[PDB]
């Protein structure tokens, strides 16, 4: 619903979506999603799991 | 101005978007399942 959305919002009207009651298993994005930028600030990436 | 003790060159080919994953503390497909750098890595990463 987030990374595979058909339409994205404009930057001036950026969309905010709540995420709750789910497992953050981002490895499912490994197959189809390629990211040019991935920068975490308050947390090391290797600890996200 | 330096001399290097145990020089090893690790060569491979990845995507353009995955070059950022070649770093000591990165996550992702390449960093997790293909090639991981140590946290105390001493050396240089070159990509073209």
């Amino acid at each position: 619903e987030v990374f595979n959305a058909t339409r994205f919002a404009s930057v001036y009207a950026w969309n905010r979506k709540r995420i709750s009651n789910c497992v953050a298993d981002y490895s499912v994005l490994y197959n189809s999603a390629s990211f040019s930028t991935f920068k975490c600030y308050g947390v090391s990436p290797t600890k996200l799991n | 101005d330096l001399c290097f003790t145990n020089v090893y060159a690790d060569s491979f080919v990845i995507r353009g978007d995955e070059v950022r994953q070649i770093a000591p503390g990165q996550t992702g497909k390449i960093a997790d399942y293909n090639y991981k750098l140590p946290d105390d890595f001493t050396g240089c990463v070159i990509a073209w």
